RNA sequence: UUAUUGGAGGUAGAGCACUGUUUGGACGAGGGGCCGUUACCGAAUUCAGACAAACUCCGAAUGCCAAUUAAUU
RNA sequence: CUGGGGCGGUCGCCUCCUAAAAGGUAACGGAGGCGCUCAAAGGUUCCCUCAGAAUGGUUGGAAAUCAUUCAUAGAGUGUAAAGGCAUAAGGGAGCUUGACUGCGAGACCUACAAGUCGAGCAGGGUCGAAAGACGGACUUAGUGAUCCGGUGGUUCCGCAUG
RNA sequence: CUGGUGACUAUAGCAAGGAGGUCACACCUGUUCCCAUGCCGAACACAGAAGUUAAGCUCCUUAGCGUCGAUGGUAGUCGAACUUACGUUCCGCUAGAGUAGAACGUUGCCAGG
């Protein structure tokens, strides 16, 4: 590639958090948040609410509802 | 699915219009110059006759060794520029055989330019 | 290189047994990713044409090519030559990491998502899927996009049927 | 009435009119033919005029074919003008037709009903004519 | 182009060419490399 | 009333051959004016700015075939 | 002047490969009135048949330019 | 000029047909263009190949932009037509100013005056590794004699001499 | 026989089917280096040799398309005689279309086998 034309481009882990599942690839977020990987070196982190194992279409199963959420908050009440 | 293109028919659709402008005589051969994924060749031909001269690739085994490709192409250009004088060739017209030059038929041309043909 | 460690290892050979296929040369693969944004807006408005171009940058994560009018078209009130588009190539690792980003954390993010669909091929191989969002990638923030516009991502491949490819994007992780 | 839609010059050179037929000179769609043996141009008017009469003998049982059309345009001078000045303005329009020309053909009757069908048509047109039938 | 053009030797002064340029296009006064033959030698020409 | 408003026309060029093949020529003769490339300057010829074709030695002219919808003219030495 | 040999060139004729003109069919990507099926199929394709100074996939007879050329003049 | 004259039209230049397969060839015959444009739309080096259709794809529809395949030229070539051009004369980029100075064997055209083509030599350059290419533009219109006057240059003259 | 590089109006091409991979040609593995992409190491360039004949490429078969193509006859026509007839006759030349048929190349130089 060219230099200095790209936008800065790094590894990330994306994190979704509903099931906690982690998976890493290249992106531009840049998440000041760090986690180890099983690789010695470490990457940011992209938290993400919703993935390819916790969407509903994707599982097969209901998608289930995270914490300080709409439906927590209704179900409280 | 998508095609893949022959590098040699681009190639060679080039080198026609190279060859256009650029022919070889007996006073003033062409220096051909073929280039494959692994080794470089060069011919000197006279195009009223249609006849070579002299001859050298990387593959010969007299150049051939353990040698990146650019340092191969190096040794043909000195191999046929030895062999060109030799037969008593000092000018000749470079024929880039459609390919850049740059890398390996530049460092071909070079040589034989240090080798002593005269361009 | 998670996706491009998965084709080598298990679709390679599942789509092998799958096709019998004599070499191993065969086995079809993604070729290329280019993904389009088609601004016609820009002929009013040119602002438009730079925060796609911006957009899909972050999306992507190399600076696209802006293609213009192959031709001047009067209802449209184009003139040859306006940029009225952009388009990225992506390849090799790239492409293996923009194509698990979307199969895994964009994809979902489309409201009553229900996958994408099953005929999308040009019929020899190769896959369009015309995505109407770009809040749906994760790097886009919603507060910085001034307009909602879509894409169209085109994924290339070796495969010489529709099946062959659809068994490759399958394999893959490709909803349906 | 018959005529080209649109013709790139309407002012054309008239058409040679020596020589014998360059081509259409066989019945080749129905059974029967009208076949030129002298030469003329054939107009528009000419040709409507012997298409409704063997048509209207024929009381619509067959089908025709006009085998010529009038492609060629030919101009006129306003009455009462000196010579020169530029080409006057089309007239009307022709086809030229030679000796063995198929003018008409029919089919769908009996010959002998083709035979007074062509017959009421060819005393309409400026050429002598004959009645001819499918060569083999 | 649309207007005639005198280029003199920036060096020696010599009106040496004629050219033409579009006034609209080129409002400045066009410069360019040209053979001086007073002075044996390719000099800036400018329009005069 | 009448009147056309056609009656123009350009000067006729003199366009073609000016020199017959087996001819002798010398150096610098036009061998053919014409429009484009309507015939190809072979050995020895010259194209000139507005397509003309001329001898650049003397010799021999040869009207010749190029390829196989394509025409040259060539000049050759006499011995 | 003739004989022989070479060459330039697009006419006569012819043809429809291009640009246009044009007659009968076949078939129909697709949507509409129609339930799937009895218009338009204006698209595309295809068969057969025609027209052209400013059409040409072709192409004469002649005429023209030449030849260390022969005969007659 | 004029198929009497007037009135109308026309008057120079370019392309095509008429034009009878070299060239030339008329009419108040049939059709159109010109009185420019470009600082790159010129030079050179390197690289590239179209129009259209089918099938998929969002805003996008018959046509915008993307992708594959087919697609030999139906595109493009500043501007009329014709002849050419896909070994490009078409398209992109870098560097550039040969859109040079002195000329010019030979040739086309031709009543004259003019008009056109030109290898090659010398000087000093541009691009190219080099061979080499370049004295504008794919080609053919885009123009006006002399006299007189203006401006710049000039180892020319200067009415006894300076 | 294979390759490189030439010559020849495709009789050489297209299409379809089949065969091949110490070496060679490729696809192929990468982007440190020279070099590059109006984004993209796709391409160009370079380094390299794990994999594969799948494709390219080469070779073999054929006559579906394209190409070539008579003889015979016809159109046209120079010249001559007669004629005024949208003409006739005689002589020479002689198409286009179509038919038979040809054809899935022929060859020069160089280096390897
Ligand atoms: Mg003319
Ligand atoms: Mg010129
Ligand atoms: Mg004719
Ligand atoms: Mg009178
Ligand atoms: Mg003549
Ligand atoms: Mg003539
Ligand atoms: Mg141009
Ligand atoms: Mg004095
Ligand atoms: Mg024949």
């Amino acid at each position: 590639m060219k230099q200095g034309i790209h936008p800065e481009y790094h590894q990330v882990i994306f994190l979704d958090t509903t099931t906690n599942f982690k998976f890493l690839s290249g992106s531009t977020k840049t998440s000041s948040e760090m986690m180890e990987w099983e690789d010695g070196k470490e990457y940011p982190v992209i938290r993400l609410d919703i993935s390819s194992d916790s969407h509903p279409f994707y599982t097969g199963r209901q998608k289930f509802a995270a914490a300080d959420g709409r439906v927590e908050r209704f179900n409280k009440k | 699915m998508i095609s893949k293109i022959d590098k040699n028919k681009v190639r060679l659709k080039r080198h026609a219009r190279v060859r256009t402008n650029l022919s070889g005589t007996a006073e003033k051969p062409r220096l051909n110059v073929y280039r494959s994924n692994k080794h470089i060749y060069a011919q000197i031909i006279d195009d009223n006759k249609g006849v070579t001269l002299a001859q050298a690739s990387s593959k010969d085994s007299d150049i051939a060794t353990t040698a990146t490709k650019v340092e191969l192409a190096t040794k043909v250009g000195e191999a046929i520029a030895k062999k060109a004088a030799d037969k008593g060739i000092k000018e000749i017209v470079f024929d880039r055989g459609g390919y850049l030059y740059h890398g390996r038929v530049k460092a071909l041309a070079e040589a034989a330019r240090e080798s002593g043909l005269e361009f | 290189n998670r996706l491009k460690e998965k084709f080598n290892t298990e679709v390679t050979e599942n789509l092998m047994k799958k096709f019998n296929y004599s070499s191993v040369m065969e086995v079809p693969k993604i070729d290329k990713i280019v993904v389009n944004m088609g601004v016609g807006d820009a002929v009013q408005n040119s602002k438009v044409l730079d925060n796609a171009v911006e957009e899909l940058e972050l999306i992507t994560g190399q600076k696209p090519l802006v293609t213009k009018a192959k031709k001047s078209i009067a209802t449209f009130r184009l003139r040859e030559g306006m940029p009225i588009g952009a388009k990225v190539t992506l390849r090799g690792e790239r492409m293996y990491e923009f194509l698990d980003k979307l199969i895994s954390v964009s994809l979902p993010r489309v409201r009553d998502f229900q996958g994408v669909s099953k005929k999308a091929f040009d019929g020899r191989g190769n896959y369009t899927l015309g995505v109407k969002e770009q809040l749906i990638f994760p790097e886009i923030d919603y507060d910085k996009v001034s307009k909602v516009r879509g894409m169209d991502i085109v994924i290339v491949t070796t495969a010489n049927t529709d099946e062959e490819a659809r068994e490759l994007l399958a394999n893959f992780g490709m909803p349906f | 009435m018959l005529l080209p839609k649109r013709v790139k010059y309407r002012r054309q050179h008239r058409p040679k009119t020596t020589g014998r037929s360059k081509g259409g000179n066989y019945v080749t769609f129905g059974e029967f033919g009208l076949q030129a043996t002298t030469t003329s141009w054939i107009t528009s008017r000419q040709i409507e005029s012997a298409r409704i009469a063997m048509t209207r003998y024929m009381k619509r049982g067959g089908k025709v074919w006009i085998k010529i059309f009038p492609h060629t345009p030919y101009t006129k001078k306003p009455l009462e003008v000196r010579m020169g000045a530029g080409k006057g303005a089309v007239e009307g329009w022709i086809a030229v037709v030679k000796p063995g020309r198929i003018l008409f053909e029919v089919a769908g009757v009996s010959e002998e009903v083709a035979r007074e069908a062509l017959r009421l048509a060819s005393h309409k047109l400026p050429v002598k004519t004959k009645f001819v039938k499918r060569e083999e | 182009m649309r207007v005639n053009v005198t280029l003199a030797c920036t060096e020696c002064g010599d009106r040496n060419y004629i050219t033409t340029k579009n006034k609209r296009n080129n409002p400045e006064r066009i410069e360019m490399k040209k053979y001086c033959p007073r002075l044996n030698k390719y000099t800036l020409h400018r329009e005069t | 009333v009448s009147s056309t408003k056609n009656g123009r026309d350009s000067e006729s060029k003199r366009l073609g051959a000016k020199r017959a093949d087996g001819q002798f020529v010398t150096g610098g003769s036009i061998l053919y004016r014409q429009r484009g490339t309507k015939i190809y300057p072979g050995e020895n010829v010259g194209r000139g700015g507005d397509d003309t074709l001329f001898a650049k030695i003397d010799g021999v002219v040869k009207f010749e075939r190029k390829g196989r919808d394509k025409k040259q003219v060539s000049v050759y030495a006499v011995a």
